[PDB]
């Protein structure tokens, strides 16, 4: 029986890329006009794409033309769809489907379907970081947590720029959640935890968000 | 090319002779299909060229039209047959489906029993409270949870999922899923489902105080 | 100048798979053998597949074969990486690299590289469920909820099989962190609430966990 | 196969030194062997090829040579963007090989971490997360090794790192780890501890607090 594959599903935030491949069994693709299919929660099919023999004609979806593509490679079976700056409404079940029938025309139905991947696309293209501080216990430590944002970057300062001496600002390390963390760290004269006065003050400006934190002893 | 087809939902006895129908905005010769899709499943074809049945596809399906009118006739629903069905016109480089026609078995109004669950101990010890709704039993399908914290309409925090038809009462039931972290659950105190549906004739309200 | 960009990383469970893709700018990628080539966390950089003009050959490290596909699509310039099955060890920056030089020989260097993608294997592939229960408050109903598994599916019985009348397992959900999500109910008599005991058996084939719940009211 | 092998894996120096780094190929790669530079975060750029050619627009103070298994990668006089990592690479008809890269570092004298550890702050454990952070601070080389102790048990799994560039002022390194815990799994624990490793030490340095206190 003929039989196609889907892979490369999940979950993606909104303004990100995911590509999708598709792969066979049982048939050469190279005669076939191949397709990209989605079925939306409402339940509702849509046509995404389709590529011809040859790849002479590539056609989209007025929905998604200009952020997805389609390519195809008939030496190993493989159907491709790129899909970029990715919408809440492409969270759909994508299903290649091949053109064909019993006797090939120049135009036929779609009569052998994959079972589908699931995407999910999520709302939020950014989010702003929680900032925590990091509390001084002759010189003193004292920093900002900055965790839990998206995308990168995220700056940071200390007293809007007057505390430079000192100062180190982390590399963000991607969190198994998918969000990204830093700290922001400086050292400073223990006699100085007393009467100086030290703010972070981080900006993301990808989300908008600006904090000040006043980092004290506890 | 729009392609509209009618009814949304079709209700039927086993048994029965149905039909679909699908309508283009312009002119689209025979160039029409008709597909079957079970949930969780791949579109199957059943007929092409608006009425020719792919092989194989059982003989009480059959379609017919041409231009801007097409019809798909199920003559003796059997159960299997109980699925959504999808036009498409489809042209040498591109498609474009109908809205789809879900096709489930008849039979009476059933208002939901509505039960709502707070968190339990151990869950809301490990900082998560996911509050649970049970809409059960109801029938027709379309019903809607709305879920309010002291008053407060949620939006974004809650997800739903329903059962298939059942297989001895042909009713539907629906659980809803708000979750909460411990921290922003211990925030506030009624917490409270609201169900509305074709069998209830003013909203239904299920509701526990925190603690 | 030459130019070339990777689409495609993010975050995948060891198992799992996830697809590359890269386009170019200003120049046309048919006279050259496309390559990806990868950043280990440690620094180094490793070659991983290659594609020879016209496809004549596709190269694959040890590491990777029968694992990854590369793909070329001369005609709107990409290329991809399907990468299945994946492992820990395959984190890492992947880029794509054109061989080629100022003037193109039998035999060149990596002349022009894309900035690189991010790709992150976590090093589980499943996850046991959390089973807590749904506390009964005529007809009463109680149930099960199985939180944040991974992948699907879970089944679920009650008392054994015993209790089969009135039970209905939903679903799974996807939750917004990738791990699944359902839950399993029985309607019952009321006046059983105090001497039968009910119990969900939740079975996760995939990580080999079984819970069995018992169900009571508060 | 052919394996390739960057002598040394560190190499640090001065501004203004003559360097000269080492590549060797298990078997003759006769003059298929090309040099890249890359910068943390940014793309290998293509400096050298077929043992000597300099790609157009490099700058002269590169140079390369070498033949059969030996090669040799020299920069005359390093200038401040030239402290990067740098990798040789031998280029067949198919496939390539590289060596394990060569991070060039400003040369400065060893200097030992000094430590700090900070509990979470309480506005993020009322939200559920306890992150704990260690903070190795000013040292050099850059090789440390940090363990976290619960109650004296030595972690695994939980905790992620990052390290610093070196310091425009005094070249050193600094990194953090960060020991991620649930609210509740780590309110049922007393002690936290890091625990620091480097050749400057003469013994592990610990640094602890105790939850509430
Ligand atoms: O999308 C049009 C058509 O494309 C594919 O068939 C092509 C070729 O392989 C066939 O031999 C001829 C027959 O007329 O048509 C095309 O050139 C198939 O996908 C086909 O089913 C489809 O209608
Ligand atoms: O692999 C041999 C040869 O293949 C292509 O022509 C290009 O990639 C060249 O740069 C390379 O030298």
């Amino acid at each position: 029986e003929v039989q196609l594959v889907e892979s490369g599903g999940g979950l993606v935030k909104a303004g990100g890329s995911l590509i999708l491949s598709c792969g066979v069994s049982n048939f050469r693709i190279s005669a076939h006009t191949m397709n990209w299919v989605r079925r939306v929660p409402g339940g509702g099919l849509e046509w995404v794409a389709s590529i011809s023999t040859s790849s002479t004609y590539r056609d989209y979806a007025d929905a998604v033309k200009g952020r997805f593509t389609v390519s195809r490679d008939d030496l190993e079976d493989f159907v491709y769809l790129q899909m970029h700056k990715m919408r809440v409404e492409d969270t759909a079940i994508y299903y290649c489907a091949r053109k064909g029938s019993d006797r090939l025309s120049d135009n036929d139905p779609f009569d052998a379907w994959g079972p589908g991947t699931v995407v999910t696309v999520s709302p939020a293209s950014t989010k702003g970081p929680s900032v925590f501080p990091l509390a001084p216990s002759g010189t003193a430590a004292l920093g900002c947590l900055v965790k839990d944002y998206f995308p990168e970057p995220v700056t940071v300062s200390w007293n809007s720029g007057a505390l430079t001496s000192g100062v180190h600002t982390f590399p963000a390390v991607l969190q198994s959640s998918g969000l990204y963390s830093l700290s922001s760290v400086v050292t400073v004269p223990s006699s100085s935890l007393g009467t100086q006065t030290y703010i972070c003050n981080v900006n993301h400006k990808p989300s908008n968000t600006k904090v000040d934190k006043k980092v004290e002893p506890k | 090319v729009v392609m509209t087809q009618s009814p949304s939902t079709l209700s039927a006895s086993v048994g029965d002779t149905i039909t679909i129908t699908c309508r283009a905005s312009q002119s689209i010769e025979t160039w029409l299909a008709w597909y079957q899709q079970k949930p969780g499943k791949a579109p199957k074809l059943l007929i092409y060229k608006a009425s020719t049945l792919k092989t194989g596809v059982p003989s009480r399906f059959s379609g017919s039209g041409s231009g801007t009118e097409f019809t798909l006739t199920i003559s003796g629903l059997q159960f299997d047959d109980f699925a959504t069905y999808h036009c498409q016109h489809y042209a040498g480089y591109s498609a474009t489906f109908g809205q789809g026609t879900r096709v489930e078995i008849k039979r009476t109004v059933a208002a939901p029993s509505v039960f709502i669950f707070p968190p339990s101990d151990e869950q809301l010890k490990s900082g998560t409270a996911s509050v649970v709704c049970l809409l059960n039993n109801f029938y027709p399908r379309e019903a809607k949870v709305q879920w309010k914290v002291d008053n407060a309409l949620q939006s974004g925090n809650s997800q739903e999922s329903v059962t298939e038809q059942d297989s001895k009462d042909s009713t539907y039931s629906l659980s809803s899923t708000l979750t909460l972290s411990k921290a922003d659950y211990e925030k506030h105190k009624v917490y409270a489902c609201e169900v509305t549906h074709q069998g209830l004739s003013s909203p239904v309200t299920k509701s526990f105080n925190r603690g």
